[PDB]
């Protein structure tokens, strides 16, 4: 039934969530891209792969953020916006950290994709396997920003 | 020039 498996589905994310356990990867360098995270066991479509984990901010505190990152060239770019109940939020991951979501690369035709998960009205960025993923593959997903500032100074935006 | 990422 529809019902038992919507449970079982949010048992398994909400598990996963929880547990911070990021199974299943590890960090290689990736010529033109620096770090980048590869699967070292395959995933199936709909799989969770992992949690976009970082810091959970509203949108005054990100515009705070991103003036004073703006001012350091080094500082990289790890922000992930979105819109939850008529609200933006971001997941800002510009600290480093041990957690692999915020190391994975851009590509408009990757493997991962974004979903936002409610957790009782917090929101969680998630990403899930877009197809099976072979263990070897680079996991990347669509970073969003199309913008023509950006895809100007980043120009792998574009593909 | 910084970028971001947005769902
Ligand atoms: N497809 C792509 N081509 C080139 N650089 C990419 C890329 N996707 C992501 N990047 C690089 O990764 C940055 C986002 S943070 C992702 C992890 C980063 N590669 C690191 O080593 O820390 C981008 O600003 C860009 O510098």
């Amino acid at each position: 039934s529809k019902a038992e498996l919507q449970s079982e589905e949010r048992k398994r994310i909400d598990e996963l969530i929880e547990s911070g356990k990021e199974e299943g990867m590890k960090i290689d360098l990736i010529d033109g891209k620096g770090r980048g995270v590869i699967a070292t066991k395959q995933f199936s479509r709909g799989d969770f792969v992992v949690e976009y984990h970082g810091d959970l901010i509203e949108i005054t505190d990100a515009k705070k953020r991103e003036a004073l990152y703006a001012q350091d060239p080094s500082t990289g770019c790890y922000m992930y916006y979105f819109q939850y109940l008529s609200k933006t939020y971001c997941v800002d991951a510009t600290r480093e950290t041990n957690r692999l979501g915020r190391l994975i690369n851009h590509s408009k035709c990757g493997n991962c994709q974004t979903k936002l998960h409610d957790i009782d009205g917090v929101p969680h960025l998630i990403l899930i396997a877009s197809r099976d993923i072979a263990a070897g593959e680079e996991l990347l997903f669509d970073y969003g920003d199309r913008s023509k500032a950006s895809i100007e100074a980043h120009p792998w935006l574009k593909h | 020039k910084r970028h971001r990422k947005v769902l």
